[PDB]
């Protein structure tokens, strides 16, 4: 019995008596050991790598994100088109489009108008998925530090960094979005799996 | 990120432990010298 | 031109402007990062991840 109890204390008693208050090896070989472990754990939870696997809840930003991608369809199908005022507007275009002339085909930019008209509103679904994805994020980043409980002022500094930095990659992620869609509306490709000939 | 911390100034503040641990430590090391004396003197009543 | 290869210069070159021949905290985090560069790497080439 007192044999089995020194071999469980020993491993860290070992360390404990020599201890020091002054000494900067220990405080940076506890800082190189919180950081491989902080790191350990997010990418465990986001990317499903290594062999610690949660088997009770979903891993959190791994798959509550991998559902933000499946929900995004979602809002992108609550539009509710009017169809009436589509046909009003069609019949003015065209009569505008040929103008004093009676017209002898039909005209493209009828086409052009309409679709340019809905491509617009697409932008709000788009706002929404980058603002679900970074509340996600912030929260996974909270889970992984109750790990450094043992250390006041890392847990806070730790949280501080890398919440600050998934902020500030709002902005940029943002623009990018609203660019891809400027893209979408800057040019009218019909020779694309479309109804050629018709 | 691990640059960004050491970075920070005050780094005898920064990993300052929380008091728990400081009583965890000195328990065990009690706790340790105890369990040796413990069986050390099993040994010599056994003979 | 220049200015994207200037890009691949300012990383670096922040470090060595500020060089000291003696300078411990500069040493102190240049062997943090080469600790866990290695354990990372060496992780990588037996386990396969990454």
């Amino acid at each position: 019995k007192l044999q089995s109890q020194l071999l469980s204390i020993e491993k860290e008693v070992e360390e404990y008596k020599n201890f020091r208050p002054d000494d900067p090896a220990r405080k940076t070989k506890a800082l190189l050991q919180m950081v491989q472990q902080f790191a350990v754990d997010f990418e465990k939870r986001i990317e499903g790598s290594g062999d610690q696997i949660d088997t009770y809840e979903l891993s959190g930003g791994a798959r509550i994100n991998r559902i933000f991608h499946e929900r995004f369809p979602f809002e992108l199908v609550k539009m509710e088109f009017d169809e009436k005022e589509l046909r009003r507007e069609i019949s003015y275009a065209i009569k505008n489009i040929h103008g004093i002339r009676t017209g002898l085909f039909t005209p493209d930019m009828a086409f052009e108008t309409i679709v340019k008209k809905q491509v617009k509103k697409i932008r709000e679904p788009c706002l929404k998925c980058v603002d679900m994805v970074i509340s996600e994020l912030i929260s996974t980043v909270r889970q992984c530090t109750k790990k450094l409980q043992q250390y006041p002022r890392l847990r806070e500094e730790m949280e501080r960094i890398v919440t600050t930095h998934i902020r500030e990659r709002e902005g940029r992620t943002k623009e990018q979005v609203m660019l891809l869609i400027d893209i979408e509306l800057a040019y009218m490709n019909t020779n694309h799996e479309d109804f050629i000939g018709f | 990120l691990l640059a960004n911390l050491y970075s920070c100034g005050d780094q005898n503040t920064l990993m300052e432990e929380s008091a728990e641990q400081a009583q965890r430590r000195d328990e065990m090391l009690r706790m340790y010298h105890a369990l040796k004396e413990a069986l050390s003197i099993i040994g010599n009543i056994n003979t």
